[PDB]
């Protein structure tokens, strides 16, 4: 038998209780950006990736990548079909 | 001790003499020891009769009678008479014909027990161990309708619904418990809810979580809001537009505690600093110099100007230093003038070093 | 006295106060009539979202989810979507309490569709 909500007054019954899922300190992960939160001239060296903007389409390409993965499988199939058909013809 | 008849009599005398309303030491503690003595003697039916008499008592507080009802259940658990334990708690939970308050002292103490957190939580543990899923869930439904539930009990219920793999109901349970409660409490309820959702169903149907994030942000106190802004913008970085993440970061600069806002301005600058950085942070630095206090403004002014130096915008850079010079007392802030001098030596010229000194000496006069 | 008061001061705030008073004491047969008379009286002259949010909560307590959805649709077809956000917010929470995931998303999508259409315009 398994118990999870009450806090039994018998300690012998307390032993039966299921160990409850502890949380994770989300603030600890937040600290990485809080270390990024140091006020600094973030061109700390003349790093052209900061100086020249990226393509904002990389975030768009990231969303298109998932579709491109689906497309890549179909493209690989279609390319293979042409290669199979042509190699068969070129077997002779 | 060692003289059972004397022990039995003095319990009876204690029960007769002690007024619960004047009891120094809570009266149920007598009843527990009274029942325990018979239980130690194996006289379980007499102990039950003691517990029955105990339930008839209208004690000073509901917690006294509630603790008795627990001991009624706990006795049967030790002797594995689990059906009787359920039966007792069914009678304990059993509603008055009125929709009675937990607090109305004119009502009998027995009536008030129906709301009690301890009794319902115990009965819930009984049903989950012994009985069917739907009957167990019906306890939680009553608890929610009666507004008894703590967020921990919701989290227990949520995990229970995940073990029975009806996660849609589990999300409904989180949503109901958010709707009942108020800040700060709601913060941790959101965190557990979002964690569960993002794993299985955040992959599947992303957009509902954005709206759910938006609902979570509503009225949120700044420390918890700060966490939620970063988490939402991360999700925006993981699956949405980067441009929306920047907007959420802009909210973080606005809402949060002012000293932490200065930190949040640096996050807003630094995540920009790759892609947006040269274009966007020039806007953010100007805004920050207007908003923030003199110490943080001077730090912002220098690093904005130094960024323009590395850009080569020497005319704009010296304009920022000129505006900064209004705040930089040439006596104490010598580090500012020297780092400006290091700019005038390396980038500028000897007459531009003098130009800084024309600014320095005239400001020092003022 | 409430009946007399509401006749002297016919304001939406007073009707809600009277209706909630009966509701608290569980005289639901009386409370409903107060809501029914209110939507009759105001409905042909003025339509405040405040009454319908309250009356939805009544039928929610009654568990008449079908009646609740009728109330919200009747309000949504006539009140502009830009004022109906608090209307939508309670409705979307309502569907989050008792509606299926499919039904929840469609009402949310239609709201988002309106929002994105505003972006497009």
């Amino acid at each position: 038998l398994r118990l999870r909500n009450y806090v039994p007054e018998d300690e012998d019954l307390k032993k039966r209780r299921v160990p409850q899922a502890k949380p994770v300190a989300v603030e600890e992960k937040v600290k990485e950006q809080l270390e990024a939160a140091k006020p600094e001239p973030v061109i700390e060296e003349v790093d052209l990736a900061n100086l020249a903007p990226r393509k904002p389409d990389w975030d768009l390409k990231r969303d298109v990548a998932k579709k491109l993965e689906k497309l890549k499988k179909r493209t690989q199939r279609a390319i293979a079909e042409l290669i199979r058909e042509r190699l068969k013809g070129q077997e002779d | 001790q060692g003289r059972p008849r004397e022990i039995i009599n003095t319990y009876t005398e204690a029960v007769q003499t002690v007024d619960p309303f004047k009891a120094t030491g809570k009266p149920h503690t007598l009843w527990v020891a009274f029942a325990k003595f018979y239980e130690d003697n194996g006289q379980l039916d007499d102990a039950r009769v003691i517990l029955e008499k105990a339930t008839k008592v209208n004690f000073k507080q509901v917690d006294d009678l509630a603790s008795v009802w627990c001991q009624c259940g706990e006795l049967e658990l030790r002797h594995e008479n689990y059906d009787e334990a359920l039966r007792l708690l069914r009678k304990a939970t059993a509603l008055p014909a009125r929709r009675a308050e937990y607090f109305d002292g004119s009502e009998p103490v027995q009536n008030r027990v129906y709301k009690s957190l301890k009794v319902w939580s115990m009965l819930a543990d009984l049903e989950e161990s012994l009985g069917t899923f739907q009957s167990t869930k019906a306890v939680y439904d009553r608890i929610l309708d009666l507004r008894i539930a703590t967020p921990q009990i919701v989290i227990n219920y949520a995990m229970f619904l995940e073990e029975h793999k009806y996660f849609e109901e589990s999300f409904k349970a989180y949503e109901r418990g958010i709707s009942l409660f108020k800040w700060p409490n709601v913060s941790d309820i959101w965190s557990t809810y979002l964690t569960k959702f993002i794993a299985r169903y955040g992959g599947r149907k992303l957009e509902r979580a954005r709206d759910l994030f938006e609902q979570a942000l509503d009225g949120c106190p700044p420390k918890y809001a700060k966490t939620l802004y970063l988490l939402y913008a991360q999700l925006e970085e993981e699956w949405g537009l980067a441009r929306h993440a920047m907007a959420v970061y802009e909210r973080a600069t606005r809402a949060v505690e002012p000293a932490q806002q200065y930190d949040m301005f640096n996050i807003y600058i630094k995540r920009a600093a790759e892609i947006y950085g040269v274009t966007h942070t020039r806007g953010i630095y100007q805004k920050a110099i207007e908003v923030l206090s003199d110490e943080h403004a001077r730090e912002m002014c220098l690093r904005f100007a130094d960024m323009e130096c590395k850009l080569g915008e020497i005319d704009r850079a010296r304009a920022i230093y000129s505006f900064c010079s209004q705040i930089c007392d040439p006596r104490t802030t010598g580090a500012f003038w020297q780092t400006w001098k290091d700019f005038e030596v390396r980038h500028g010229n000897e007459d531009t070093i003098k130009e800084m000194l024309r600014i320095r000496r005239s400001v020092q006069a003022t | 006295i409430y009946e007399r008061f509401v006749l002297v001061h016919p304001d939406v705030k007073n009707w809600i106060k009277y209706a909630r008073f009966e509701e608290k004491h569980a005289y639901f047969a009386h409370a409903r009539k107060v809501y029914e008379r209110a939507v009759e009286f105001f409905g042909d002259e003025h339509m405040d979202e405040h009454l319908y949010v309250a009356f939805a909560k009544f039928e929610e307590n009654q568990k008449e989810f079908e009646r609740v959805r009728v109330i919200y649709k009747y309000a949504l077809d006539r009140i502009s979507k830009q004022d109906a956000q608090e209307l939508f917010k309670n409705y979307t929470i309502f569907e989050k309490k008792f509606g299926d995931r499919r039904g929840i998303e469609d009402i949310i999508v239609s709201k988002r569709r309106f929002q994105y259409e505003e972006e497009v315009k």
